[PDB]
């Protein structure tokens, strides 16, 4: 009840009801259950839900939005209009705006953008005028982000996050107590831990030695556990590497006996890593390691971690480059890319606010990639430079690629929501 | 039968497609030299074949049953007609693929491929 690891495929599914205006448990609805191989309808619902979660959220912030069918209908020029829709590039350079009621040709040639990383498939609030079946946009913006407190105020204490509890953990004065008492609680995040590289192993030793006098609550080691996924034989190389890691962890009894280890797999690791959510590394691959290090769990990607009253979502993906390669335009340089980036993820309330061809997702399981309600800590382990930002009450960090960031990693003290950094390059 | 396009013999570099159902001896020998193909390699290639096909399925085009028009948007549940969109890559055909692959695994001691297959099945009641 104090520390739970929730896999993507165990995330409680909720369906929004536009009528009762509430989120209902899957079995409490007439909505078909999810399967890996979905139906054409499922593929459509994927984006409908993405639109619906934003619509519902946006309708409460309050401006008068117009649907697209409303515009496509009109026989006259609609001077002013703000529409919530998804940007799609049907033809190169030709952009359109889509919503449940229809699609409309977009003219963004004179549009201005608020901060954020605007990409193909992002939902936006487009303000402008309409005439002759074309929507001329003056300004693009993102639907306003709704903080946890607000979501909780409207919907109650539904446990959207998942885990043992049947009610939100942010409403447990008991866990709040424990959370504030355990000031030494600490989570260490690393990414691209290439176990096949000698230097990576040497730096993990230094980390274990340095943490022995005060072993962290948990080490979250993120994916791409091999610097070389070409291989003389991939699966066995990974199994061998884990043997070495287990040996090193066992050589530091203080860490071995106190610290929990969580392994979040990357897109290049064995398994179906290129479609999300992806399952954990195969048990045949990890059995041996788990026998020597019983306090470990190999989870999905993304995955959710619940610690006392705090929600932590972890996602390993080279997301920033995907977003950049699919941008409508470059954001203004008066704000750093990670700040634009985080605004996007939270405003979209989704980890992969991109097209399926860019971020393949099992249609029926898209809801598992949601970032709403906003969590306490969002970890996007990316090969992109490390960073720590704070948007809408949510701490968002990226420890970066361990082997390529001078062996940098991030530390999170839950007691007072503080984030710290370390770098072992010089050793 | 089931063929793997151009498998390479690590011993002599001889390249040729390999029919897994027709070229067994439980092993697969190179045609040129008679070195046995690394089962481990075959297993992994089969796995990748499942991935590539699982990917093809996830990104497949959708067609209208009334007009043969490919879906060009994301949200519409129906077509400009009132026609329904249908899979261009079928679930049934994928399952069959899994049956074949599941057999080869059962017969050649490919525990890893069995695992992936099993998961692939468990997530589709
Ligand atoms: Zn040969
Ligand atoms: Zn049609």
């Amino acid at each position: 009840h104090v520390f739970n690891i929730i896999g993507a495929f165990d995330i409680p599914r909720f369906v929004y009801n536009s009528e009762r205006k509430k989120f209902l448990p899957l079995l409490m609805t007439n909505h078909p259950a999810p399967n890996l191989f979905g139906t054409p309808r499922d593929k459509a619902e994927m984006f409908r839900e993405r639109y619906t979660i934003l619509h519902q959220r946006t309708h409460r912030h309050e401006f008068q939005l117009k649907t697209i069918e409303t515009l496509l209908g009109s026989t006259t020029k609609i001077g002013d209009a703000i529409v919530l829709g998804m940007i799609t590039q049907l033809k190169e350079g030709k952009f359109f705006l889509e919503d449940p009621t229809g699609t409309v040709q977009l003219d963004l040639s004179k549009a201005q953008f608020h901060s954020g990383l605007y990409t193909e498939a992002c939902f936006v609030l487009a303000e402008g005028w309409f005439e002759d079946q074309v929507f001329h946009v003056n300004a693009f913006g993102f639907p306003p982000t709704e903080p946890s407190s607000t979501t909780r105020a409207y919907y109650g204490n539904i446990n959207f996050f998942g885990g043992p509890s049947n009610t939100s953990v942010k409403t447990s004065a008991k866990l709040k107590q424990l959370e504030e008492e355990n000031k030494d609680a600490m989570f260490v995040f690393l990414s691209d831990v290439w176990l096949d590289q000698v230097e990576v192993l040497e730096k993990l030793r230094i980390m274990f030695a340095g943490y022995s006098p005060a072993p962290p609550t948990c080490f979250i080691l993120c994916g791409n556990f091999s610097s070389a996924p070409y291989g003389k034989n991939q699966v066995q190389a990974l199994k061998d590497s884990l043997k070495t890691l287990a040996d090193i962890i066992c050589e530091y009894p203080d860490i071995h006996q106190s610290s929990r280890f969580v392994f979040v797999p990357g897109p290049e690791d064995p398994g179906f890593g290129s479609i999300l959510p992806r399952p954990p590394l195969a048990e045949s691959i990890t059995n041996e390691f788990r026998q020597r290090v019983p306090f470990s769990v190999f989870t999905t990607n993304p995955c959710r971690i619940q610690y006392c009253t705090q929600e932590i979502t972890v996602f390993r993906e080279d997301l920033v480059n995907k977003m950049c390669r699919n941008c409508v335009r470059f954001p203004s340089s008066n704000l750093a890319i990670p700040n634009h980036f985080v605004k996007t993820i939270l405003s979209q309330g989704h980890l992969t606010p991109l097209p399926l061809y860019v971020c393949p997702v099992y249609w029926a399981y898209d809801y598992a990639l949601r970032v709403y309600p906003v969590p306490d800590l969002l970890v996007i382990a990316d090969k992109y430079d490390p960073f720590t930002t704070t948007n809408t009450e949510c701490l968002c960090i990226n420890p970066g690629s361990f082997p390529r960031s001078g062996f940098s990693f991030k530390v999170f003290y839950p007691s007072n929501k503080t984030v710290e950094d370390s770098k072992l390059q010089g050793f | 039968s089931y063929v793997l396009p151009e498998v390479i013999c690590r011993s002599c570099n001889f390249c040729r497609d390999l029919d897994l159902c027709k070229d067994s001896s439980p092993q697969w020998l190179c045609s040129n030299c008679q070195a046995p193909y690394d089962s481990s390699a075959i297993e992994m290639t089969l796995v990748e074949v499942l991935q590539k096909k699982l990917m093809a399925f996830t990104l497949q085009d959708l067609v209208c049953l009334k007009c043969r028009g490919v879906k060009e948007t994301s949200m519409p549940v129906y077509c400009s007609c009132a026609g329904d969109f249908a899979l261009t890559i079928h679930t049934q055909v994928f399952m069959e693929q899994i049956g074949i692959f599941r057999n080869i695994a059962q017969h050649y001691g490919m525990s890893y491929l069995l695992e992936t297959l099993e998961w692939l099945l468990q997530k589709n009641p």
